[PDB]
């Protein structure tokens, strides 16, 4: 019940903007770059 | 007979005694810390606590949750009267030795 | 500096991706709806929660 | 344990007061009194008229604690606050100025009047057993005599330092005829509240008026009020001989003594140390010596601004917690 | 250019938290660290090619006795004058110019040189302020210029950076009663109370043998030298506190501003100097309902003075789109900041 | 003195008409300071 | 992640109010010897 | 003329351009009404999920209400206290616009 | 955020919000805002708000915590080394929740040699502090410092 | 500007002392601390400020308006 439930209730629903969050996401804050 | 002193929180308390919690309006850790002292060593006793939910403004809060037996009201009058009973004593050594320096 | 130049990457790393959103479909598409990926991270699972 | 705090180098131990039945499962000291009235006693340190130091003991930390925070702050005073100014050249700002003046201490026994209403306006407010107002004004001269140059700006120019002796009052109907024996007093009357030079002249009636300390510390007859909770050094072995004379060095003068080298150290009182501890820091000292400090014992002395005499200050200061309990039981509590 | 003040390393009053200091009263009201601010307005006057100068008429006094509350900020001079508390909306100078002032003249005149538009400038803000000085004096032209300063002190309210001298930047705290904090011994009480935790990250503990240098050289009664590579070492200064009774570690016992027990870890506190800031609170608070929009972009207006309205940057904006919120972009990008409608035609949008 | 204002180095009680001049008199000095009014002022001291 | 926030954060919130009081009830602060090394590890370190 | 060469003659695309320049910052970057501004202080015993705001703003930070039914018995008397004291309001707006 | 509305003047939020905003408190100035419109409102509130947002997405973590004196704070009140009576012990859990609840006392952490409680209890309620309280927990790691 | 007259920890009164100190500095020449400590300070925030505050109004008397 636990397992299941936490995992459908972990999903993308729609609307939700992805884009958005990875934008915020990704910037903050032998010799290789 | 001014009805603004403190009140019973029917919002914290349950039924019959037991937890009580009382808001003393215009009052600080004085009466507080002074008093809890007194309320913890009347047997039926237990939670007395207290707070100032903030010094940013005058409010506090006093708490008691105890067994059966006696009332939680029952409780603060009878050990706040006997910390009258403190001032008394006081006063009676106190002044009894000054008078006689 | 380096300061300077991170909030610039995230103002234009954010404007080719400024819009992109999650449909009904569990597919993620853009706005004028050509489709970008199906199922978001082969999951469909938000990393947040 | 045992009313005895532990004291440690790296830390402190055995605080808080435990002597209530919650914590034992022998459930002795339950409130009661009579084990505490004829128990309690206090003893006297000695007084002054401005000043007074005395020895408190068997009892907890808070109601002693509210005796002290009620003296700082709850306990009445008469202060000066509002201010009047007929102008004023001076150097220092009218603002500063102002804010000096009701700051300074002012000799006069309250409960001589009341308390003012906040609601009622103007003429209401001051009124007088209620009230008190006082005035200066002084215009610097220069003196004719100028022995030599850089003298003292007094020699240069008459009253050229206004002190608090230099503050002067109006009586007023049925205010005047009340005080005769008691006329007002400026505490210290040498206190330097401004210095001017001729062509300059203060002009002023401000009010002095009933307060309470802690609002401001201008309304509080305390300098200062603390109890210095009483150290006990306890002893350990003969451990006499030389560094045992340097044992007492580690600690302030009297402390403890040397009796003999024979007789060892012996303790010739306690509370005549800060409890600085640095028996701890040489450490040699240690398994022999520990230290201690008592929650049934209190050393306590105020510092009283110079109002009323101070054995007033803490004697008041308990019946002001006294009507503040009478006066709370007696109000029952809405439901 | 500071105060010389006791403190006491402590996170004492949760208020404190990170880097902010916190305060004590009976003390800001014993004159602790207070500021008189002075500003000044100038106004000139200069005359116009009308020929008429800019004029100073004043004092109103209509009601039978008293000029209204507002124009009453004076006397019969028609200017400033020392010593008045002067309330926003207020008169701290009447500066009547002519309205006809910029016209062309003409060899011609009869009797009105008058019509007079007045800006007198209104003393603006959130305090009373003090004007105790002005002066009327000329320029090299010969034309009459008026200059006058206010004043107001501030008592250290909540909100003021408060550098500690050593690095420490920190606004001050929900100031303490009196009570509450410590006191000991003689009953000396601190006055900033202050988080420990700026010590062990900022790394600083220049500061905290400077606390130590200070409540010796009290002791000793001296000051203390200190300097790069010199001053009085610590050592000496351990013997130097010790023989008048105080921790050779610089530390003490303290008692609980509330409980009054003994504070359960030895305390370190002393004198340390510190020193008050541009950047009070009172000059910085800036808030609009609606204010005035500026003409070319009609929307509010920049930064503070003139008046408010506040940046939303596009970085900044665009973190709302993270939360998809459709309509809080509306109501702030919107309906709250430019209210328009146009008008337009289906056949040929336009 | 009642009378309006004084100078800035000469420092002297001086009055003023209207639309007159700034320069003081016993002083060619030209910049001058306003005296403090006589009428009554008010604080309160906390 | 279990009983949602409204409580969650509640639990935050009783923390806070709790420790704003009882840090600074008992007391905490540094010292000198605690920054202060005490004869030894200076003979270690020296060394090394 | 001058011909000292006076820099900016530019006016135009300019103004439309970067920075303050309208179509970024001026237009999506838009400088938005009903704010304010201050520095800042720490409050434990505020619960998380709030800010504490100071009444002297509150006095000029206002919010749009639209009356109803049960507002009145509140609105009808917060109106009474005027913009003045805080527990009030300042502006209203009746029904016929 | 709820506001609510207290005397001098400046912002005050709860600390434990400090590490989104990085804030160092100091010169740090904000931008407070007030929608208008009824909608926008319910949106912030109930979606971009504080509780909703409690974690931060993109390490799936909540950023949102106890930082400096609450974390030490706690450290001291949590080491094992400490123990509190009868007393103590009500009076923190008073000053923990300012009042406004009813409590139950687990059995004391010792016996016979007077009675105390530790810490670890003491915090134990801090969590479920009463009986309804629906906040049933196991939970292990390891922190830092192992 | 000039001391005040109570310090910003004790408050004891300082006024009076300032003058009696500052003669029993130039007047007898004496070790600081000891004549505060005979003057009868004892705690050192009520000391710091006899130890400190430098007066300003005595330099500025040298500038005032009317001379
Ligand atoms: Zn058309
Ligand atoms: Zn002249
Ligand atoms: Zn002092």
């Amino acid at each position: 019940e636990i397992a299941l439930f936490k995992y459908r209730k972990a999903r993308l629903e729609p609307g939700t903007a992805i884009g958005a969050i990875g934008a915020q996401s990704i910037g903050e804050p032998m010799n290789v770059t | 007979p001014d009805r603004e002193k403190i009140k019973l929180l029917t919002q914290a308390t349950s039924e019959d005694g037991t937890s009580a919690s009382f808001q003393i309006v215009e009052e600080d850790h004085t009466l507080g810390n002074a008093l809890r002292y007194v309320i913890m060593k009347n047997p039926d006793v237990e939670f007395c606590g207290y707070s100032i939910p903030h010094p940013s403004e005058n409010l506090l809060n006093i708490r008691i949750q105890t067994y059966g037996e006696t009332t939680a009201v029952d409780a603060l009058q009878k050990g706040l009267k006997d910390l009258m009973d403190l001032c008394d004593v006081v006063e009676s050594k106190f002044t009894e030795k000054i008078k006689s320096m | 500096v380096k300061t300077a130049e991170t909030g610039y990457m995230s103002r234009r790393l954010m404007k080719s991706l400024e819009d992109l959103s999650c449909q009904y479909d569990n597919t993620v598409r853009t706005s004028a709806n050509g489709i970008v990926q199906f199922t978001y991270g082969g999951d469909g699972l938000d990393p947040l929660e | 344990m045992s009313n005895i705090v532990g004291i440690e180098y790296n830390r402190v131990t055995n605080t808080t007061s435990t002597d209530f039945p919650g914590f034992s499962k022998d459930a002795e000291n339950e409130w009661n009194v009579e084990k505490f009235k004829k128990d309690f006693e206090v003893n006297i340190s000695s007084l002054d008229a401005r000043e007074a130091n005395f020895d408190l003991i068997n009892i907890d930390t808070s109601i002693a604690n509210a005796f002290r925070r009620i003296m700082i702050s709850e306990v009445p005073s008469v202060a000066a606050e509002y201010v009047y100014f007929f102008n004023n050249t001076s150097v220092i700002q009218d603002e500063v100025l102002a804010h000096r003046i009701g700051l300074v201490p002012l000799k006069v026994d309250p409960d001589m009047l009341t308390w003012v209403d906040s609601n009622l306006p103007d003429d209401e407010k001051f009124t007088d057993e209620n009230t008190i107002v006082l005035s200066l004004n002084v215009k610097c001269t220069r003196n004719p005599d100028a022995p030599k140059g850089s003298t003292d700006p007094k020699e240069l120019y008459n009253n050229a330092h206004v002190y608090a002796r230099d503050l002067k009052f109006e009586p007023q109907g049925r205010q005047s005829t009340t005080f005769a024996d008691c006329p007002v007093v400026p505490a210290d009357p040498d206190i330097l509240l401004a210095k001017l030079r001729p062509g300059q002249e203060i002009s002023l009636k401000a009010h002095c008026i009933l307060g309470i300390g802690g609002d401001h510390a201008k309304f509080s007859p305390v300098s200062t009020a603390s109890y210095r909770l009483l150290p006990q050094i306890n002893i350990l072995q003969p451990i006499k001989g030389e560094s045992a004379r340097r044992f007492q060095k580690c600690f302030p003068p009297g402390v403890i003594g040397i009796d003999e080298g024979s007789d060892e150290a012996y303790v010739k009182d306690a509370r005549k140390d800060t409890v600085s501890r640095e028996v701890l820091r040489y450490e040699e000292f240690a398994d022999k010596v520990k230290l201690g400090r008592v929650r049934n014992h209190f050393i306590f002395n105020v510092e009283s601004a110079g109002a009323m005499t101070p054995e007033e200050i803490f004697f008041k200061s308990v019946r002001i917690l006294k009507n503040k309990a009478e006066y709370l039981k007696n109000c029952p509590i809405t439901q | 250019a500071g105060q010389n003040a006791t403190v006491a390393v402590m996170s004492y009053s949760g208020y404190d938290i990170e880097d902010a200091l916190v305060l004590n009263k009976s003390s800001i009201d014993r004159g602790f660290g207070r500021c008189e601010t002075r500003r000044k307005t100038t106004t000139v006057l200069k005359r116009y090619a009308n020929h008429t100068q800019d004029i100073i008429g004043g004092m109103r006094v209509d009601e039978n006795g008293d000029p209204i509350w507002q124009h009453q900020s004076l006397g019969p001079d028609g200017l400033g004058e020392v010593g008045m508390k002067v309330q926003s909306g207020q008169i701290y100078i009447n500066k009547s110019v002519p309205t006809n002032s910029a016209d062309a003249p003409n060899p011609n005149n009869v009797n009105v040189q008058t019509q007079y538009r007045e800006a007198p400038v209104i003393y603006r803000g959130p305090e009373p302020s003090h004007i105790d000085q002005v002066m009327m004096s000329v320029s090299d032209n010969d034309q009459a210029l008026i200059k006058v300063l206010l004043r107001q002190n501030r008592r250290p309210e909540l909100g003021d950076k408060f550098s500690s001298r050593h690095g420490q930047k920190g606004v001050c705290g929900i100031i303490v009663k009196q009570e509450d904090m410590p006191f000991n011994d003689q009953g000396i009480v601190p006055d900033i109370i202050m988080n420990p935790h700026g010590f062990p990250s900022r790394m600083t503990v220049g500061k905290m043998i400077e606390l130590i240098s200070g409540k010796a050289g009290v002791l000793n009664g001296t000051l203390e030298y200190g300097t790069c590579f010199g001053g009085s070492k610590l050592e000496d200064m351990s013997k130097i506190l010790v023989d008048q009774g105080f921790n050779y570690s610089g530390k003490d016992m303290l008692y609980s501003g509330i409980t009054g027990e003994c504070l359960q870890a030895y305390i370190f506190f002393g004198p340390i100097y510190y020193q008050k800031l541009k950047h009070m609170v009172l000059d910085k608070m800036h808030a609009r309902a609606r204010g005035p929009r500026a003409v070319l972009t009609r929307q509010p207006t920049e930064g503070r003075s003139r008046d408010g309205g506040l940046r939303l940057g596009e970085m900044e904006r665009d973190c709302v789109i993270a939360y998809g919120a459709s309509q809080l972009l509306l109501e702030r990008l919107m309906i709250s900041s430019d209210a328009f409608e146009v008008d337009v035609c289906d056949k040929c949008g336009l | 003195a009642t009378l309006k204002y004084i100078c800035a180095e000469c420092s002297s009680k001086l009055s003023l008409s209207r639309t007159d001049a700034v320069r003081c008199k016993d002083c060619g000095h030209r910049i001058l300071l306003k005296a403090r009014t006589k009428r009554l002022v008010q604080f309160e001291a906390r | 992640r279990d009983y949602g926030p409204q409580e969650a954060a509640n639990a935050m919130n009783r923390m806070a109010k709790l420790c704003a009081r009882f840090l600074g009830n008992r007391g905490f602060s540094i010292g000198i010897n605690d920054v202060t090394p005490a004869d030894d590890l200076k003979q270690k370190k020296e060394e090394l | 003329n001058g011909g000292g060469k006076v820099k900016p003659i530019r006016g135009f695309c300019q103004r439309l351009k970067g920075k303050q320049g309208r179509f970024r910052g001026n237009l999506s970057g838009k400088r938005v009404d009903f704010s304010g501004r201050t520095v800042i202080s720490p409050d434990p015993n505020l619960s998380i999920d709030e800010v504490a705001v100071p009444d002297r703003v509150a006095k000029v930070l206002t919010y749009p209400e639209k009356v109803t039914r049960y507002n009145r018995h509140k609105l009808q008397e917060l109106i009474v206290n005027g913009p003045n004291v805080h527990p009030g309001a300042n502006y209203l707006l009746k029904r016929n616009e | 955020h709820y506001a609510k509305i207290r005397p001098w003047r400046t912002f005050r939020l709860n600390e434990c919000v400090c590490t989104p905003y990085n804030a160092d408190f100091d010169g740090d100035e904000m931008n407070l805002h007030v929608p208008q419109t009824e909608e926008a409102r319910a949106e912030a509130i109930n979606l971009m708000g504080v509780k909703n947002n409690l974690l931060t997405p993109k390490s799936g973590e909540p950023i949102i915590a106890a930082t400096q004196d609450f974390i030490t704070g706690s450290y001291l009140i949590s080491h094992k080394d400490s123990f509190y009576d009868r007393a103590t012990l009500t009076q923190l859990l008073s000053m923990m929740s300012d009042g406004i609840e009813h409590f139950d006392i687990p059995p004391p952490a010792i016996m016979k040699p007077y009675y105390l409680w530790t810490g670890k209890q003491v915090f134990s309620l801090l969590i479920k502090p009463n009986h309804n309280s629906p906040v049933v927990i196991n939970l292990d790691a390891k922190n830092k410092v192992f | 500007m000039i001391v005040p007259v109570r310090c910003f920890s004790c408050g004891k009164v300082v006024g009076d002392k300032w003058e009696s100190y500052l003669n029993l500095l130039q007047e007898d020449e004496l070790d600081e601390g000891t004549a505060l400590s005979r003057l009868g300070l004892k705690r050192y925030c009520c000391r710091r400020m006899i130890l400190t505050h430098v007066d300003l109004i005595e330099k500025f008397l040298r500038y005032n308006p009317l001379e």
